[PDB]
């Protein structure tokens, strides 16, 4: 009966190391609205901005979580989402060809 | 071709550990311009797009009017969540959600094409204003409780007066004041990526970045035959700076890449584009 | 402006 979120993790601009880009976690198609979304640096929570809750024609919600980030060689980036539709938090890793 | 002013409310209960929360956002076409969130200290309606930073000079009462509106709205949907929970004879233990979407579609000469005002409960249709703006459709028996009340109060007329008057007038104000943001069509920057999987199988992915508005069509073709049933097409996503991104991908025999073309249609282009992969 | 809000 809950609807499960779909997740995309991506960067604003085609990624290169050294350059400071923007890390995005787009989470959409879910219901009910309460949800926990975190952008993670090497497993540890980054400070982040979250968009104003809105929804689609079928009443399912969508959210964008986003932060300044600088790609490197050593550091892993993931997005962790927990929602009542999920048995436990799901994490999706950032991969410079989403 | 039309423009839209749309508002989106969500109210939802926190049974034990909180009063309900209420959030409101307004959009012109694909651009968000205002929000309200009842969780803030003394909550106010707030701007979310650049031209909205000048509304206070152009309409000195705008923010106070709309803040008072949003705060009344939060108070009545908090009661509304309890009314509807009783219509469905539900217990007080679980959380529930009311959603509302209303607004107007307007064609070129300030001409209203369609007004709407729809509510959902726990994510399913609850009650909607009919296209004639004078009657409501109720989704089930519980919602008939609401339709009868709203009929006897004559709320359809008040909704219709808004959708034909204020909604149309304010779309025009935002369109003109926000012309730089709203009345543009930024075409996508397109390119094709190539990542093989096996010795004789390849993925071709057609990218489109930074476009506005969100509407767009990407198609793959082989020898002019459409490959829609075979393509992987991701959902359009926001880039975080007010534009959008999308790709479409097709798995193809190695050495045969140049027989595949990606077709791109977007309002910001003079003419739809065809795209081949090239070393 | 926001519209009026009607109580369900």
């Amino acid at each position: 009966e809950p609807r499960t979120p779909k997740i995309q993790v991506y960067s604003r601009h085609p990624a290169e190391n050294g350059k400071p880009n923007y890390l995005n976690c787009y989470v959409y198609g879910f219901h009910p609205p309460q949800i926990e979304i975190d952008l993670l640096k090497n497993g540890q929570k980054m400070k982040t901005e979250q968009s104003d809750l809105s929804f689609s024609k079928d009443w399912s919600f969508y959210l964008l979580v986003h932060t300044d980030f600088t790609p490197s060689t050593v550091d892993e980036y993931s997005c962790r989402v927990n929602h009542s539709s999920l048995a436990a938090p799901h994490m999706v890793k950032w991969d410079r060809n989403n | 071709g039309f423009h839209s002013l749309r508002y989106f409310y969500t109210a939802w209960s926190r049974p034990g550990s909180g009063e309900p929360r209420f959030v409101a956002v307004g959009y012109v076409d694909d651009t968000q311009f205002v929000r309200f969130d009842s969780d803030n200290a003394s909550p106010r309606a707030e701007p979310r797009a650049p031209w909205m930073d000048l509304v206070e000079q152009q309409d000195p009462q705008y923010w106070d009017r709309n803040t008072r509106n949003a705060r009344d709205a939060a108070q009545t949907y908090r009661v509304g969540l309890d009314n509807v929970r009783g219509y469905y004879n539900q217990s007080e233990a679980g959380s529930h959600t009311i959603q509302r979407m209303y607004g107007c579609d307007v064609g070129p000469h300030g001409r209203l094409l369609r007004g709407y005002d729809q509510l959902a409960y726990d994510g399913a249709d609850y009650i909607a204003l009919n296209e004639d703006l004078r009657s409501w459709t109720a989704a089930d028996l519980a919602a008939q409780n609401t339709r009868r009340k709203w009929e006897e109060a004559g709320y359809a007329e008040r909704d219709r007066a808004y959708l034909e008057g204020e909604c149309v007038e304010w779309l025009l104000k935002h369109l003109e004041n926000g012309r730089e943001t709203l009345l543009r069509a930024d075409p996508p920057k397109t390119h094709i990526t190539h990542h093989p999987i096996s010795d004789r199988e390849v993925t071709l992915r057609c990218w489109a970045l930074g476009f506005y508005p969100e509407e767009i069509t990407l198609t793959w073709q082989h020898d002019g035959e459409d490959q829609t049933q075979e393509m992987e097409l991701v959902e359009t996503r926001p880039d975080g700076n007010g534009a959008f991104q999308k790709w479409a991908a097709l798995v193809v025999p190695s050495g045969e890449e140049q027989r595949y073309t990606c077709h791109v249609q977007h309002e910001g282009l003079p003419q739809p584009l065809t795209l081949r992969w090239e070393p | 402006d926001f519209a009026n809000t009607f109580l369900p």
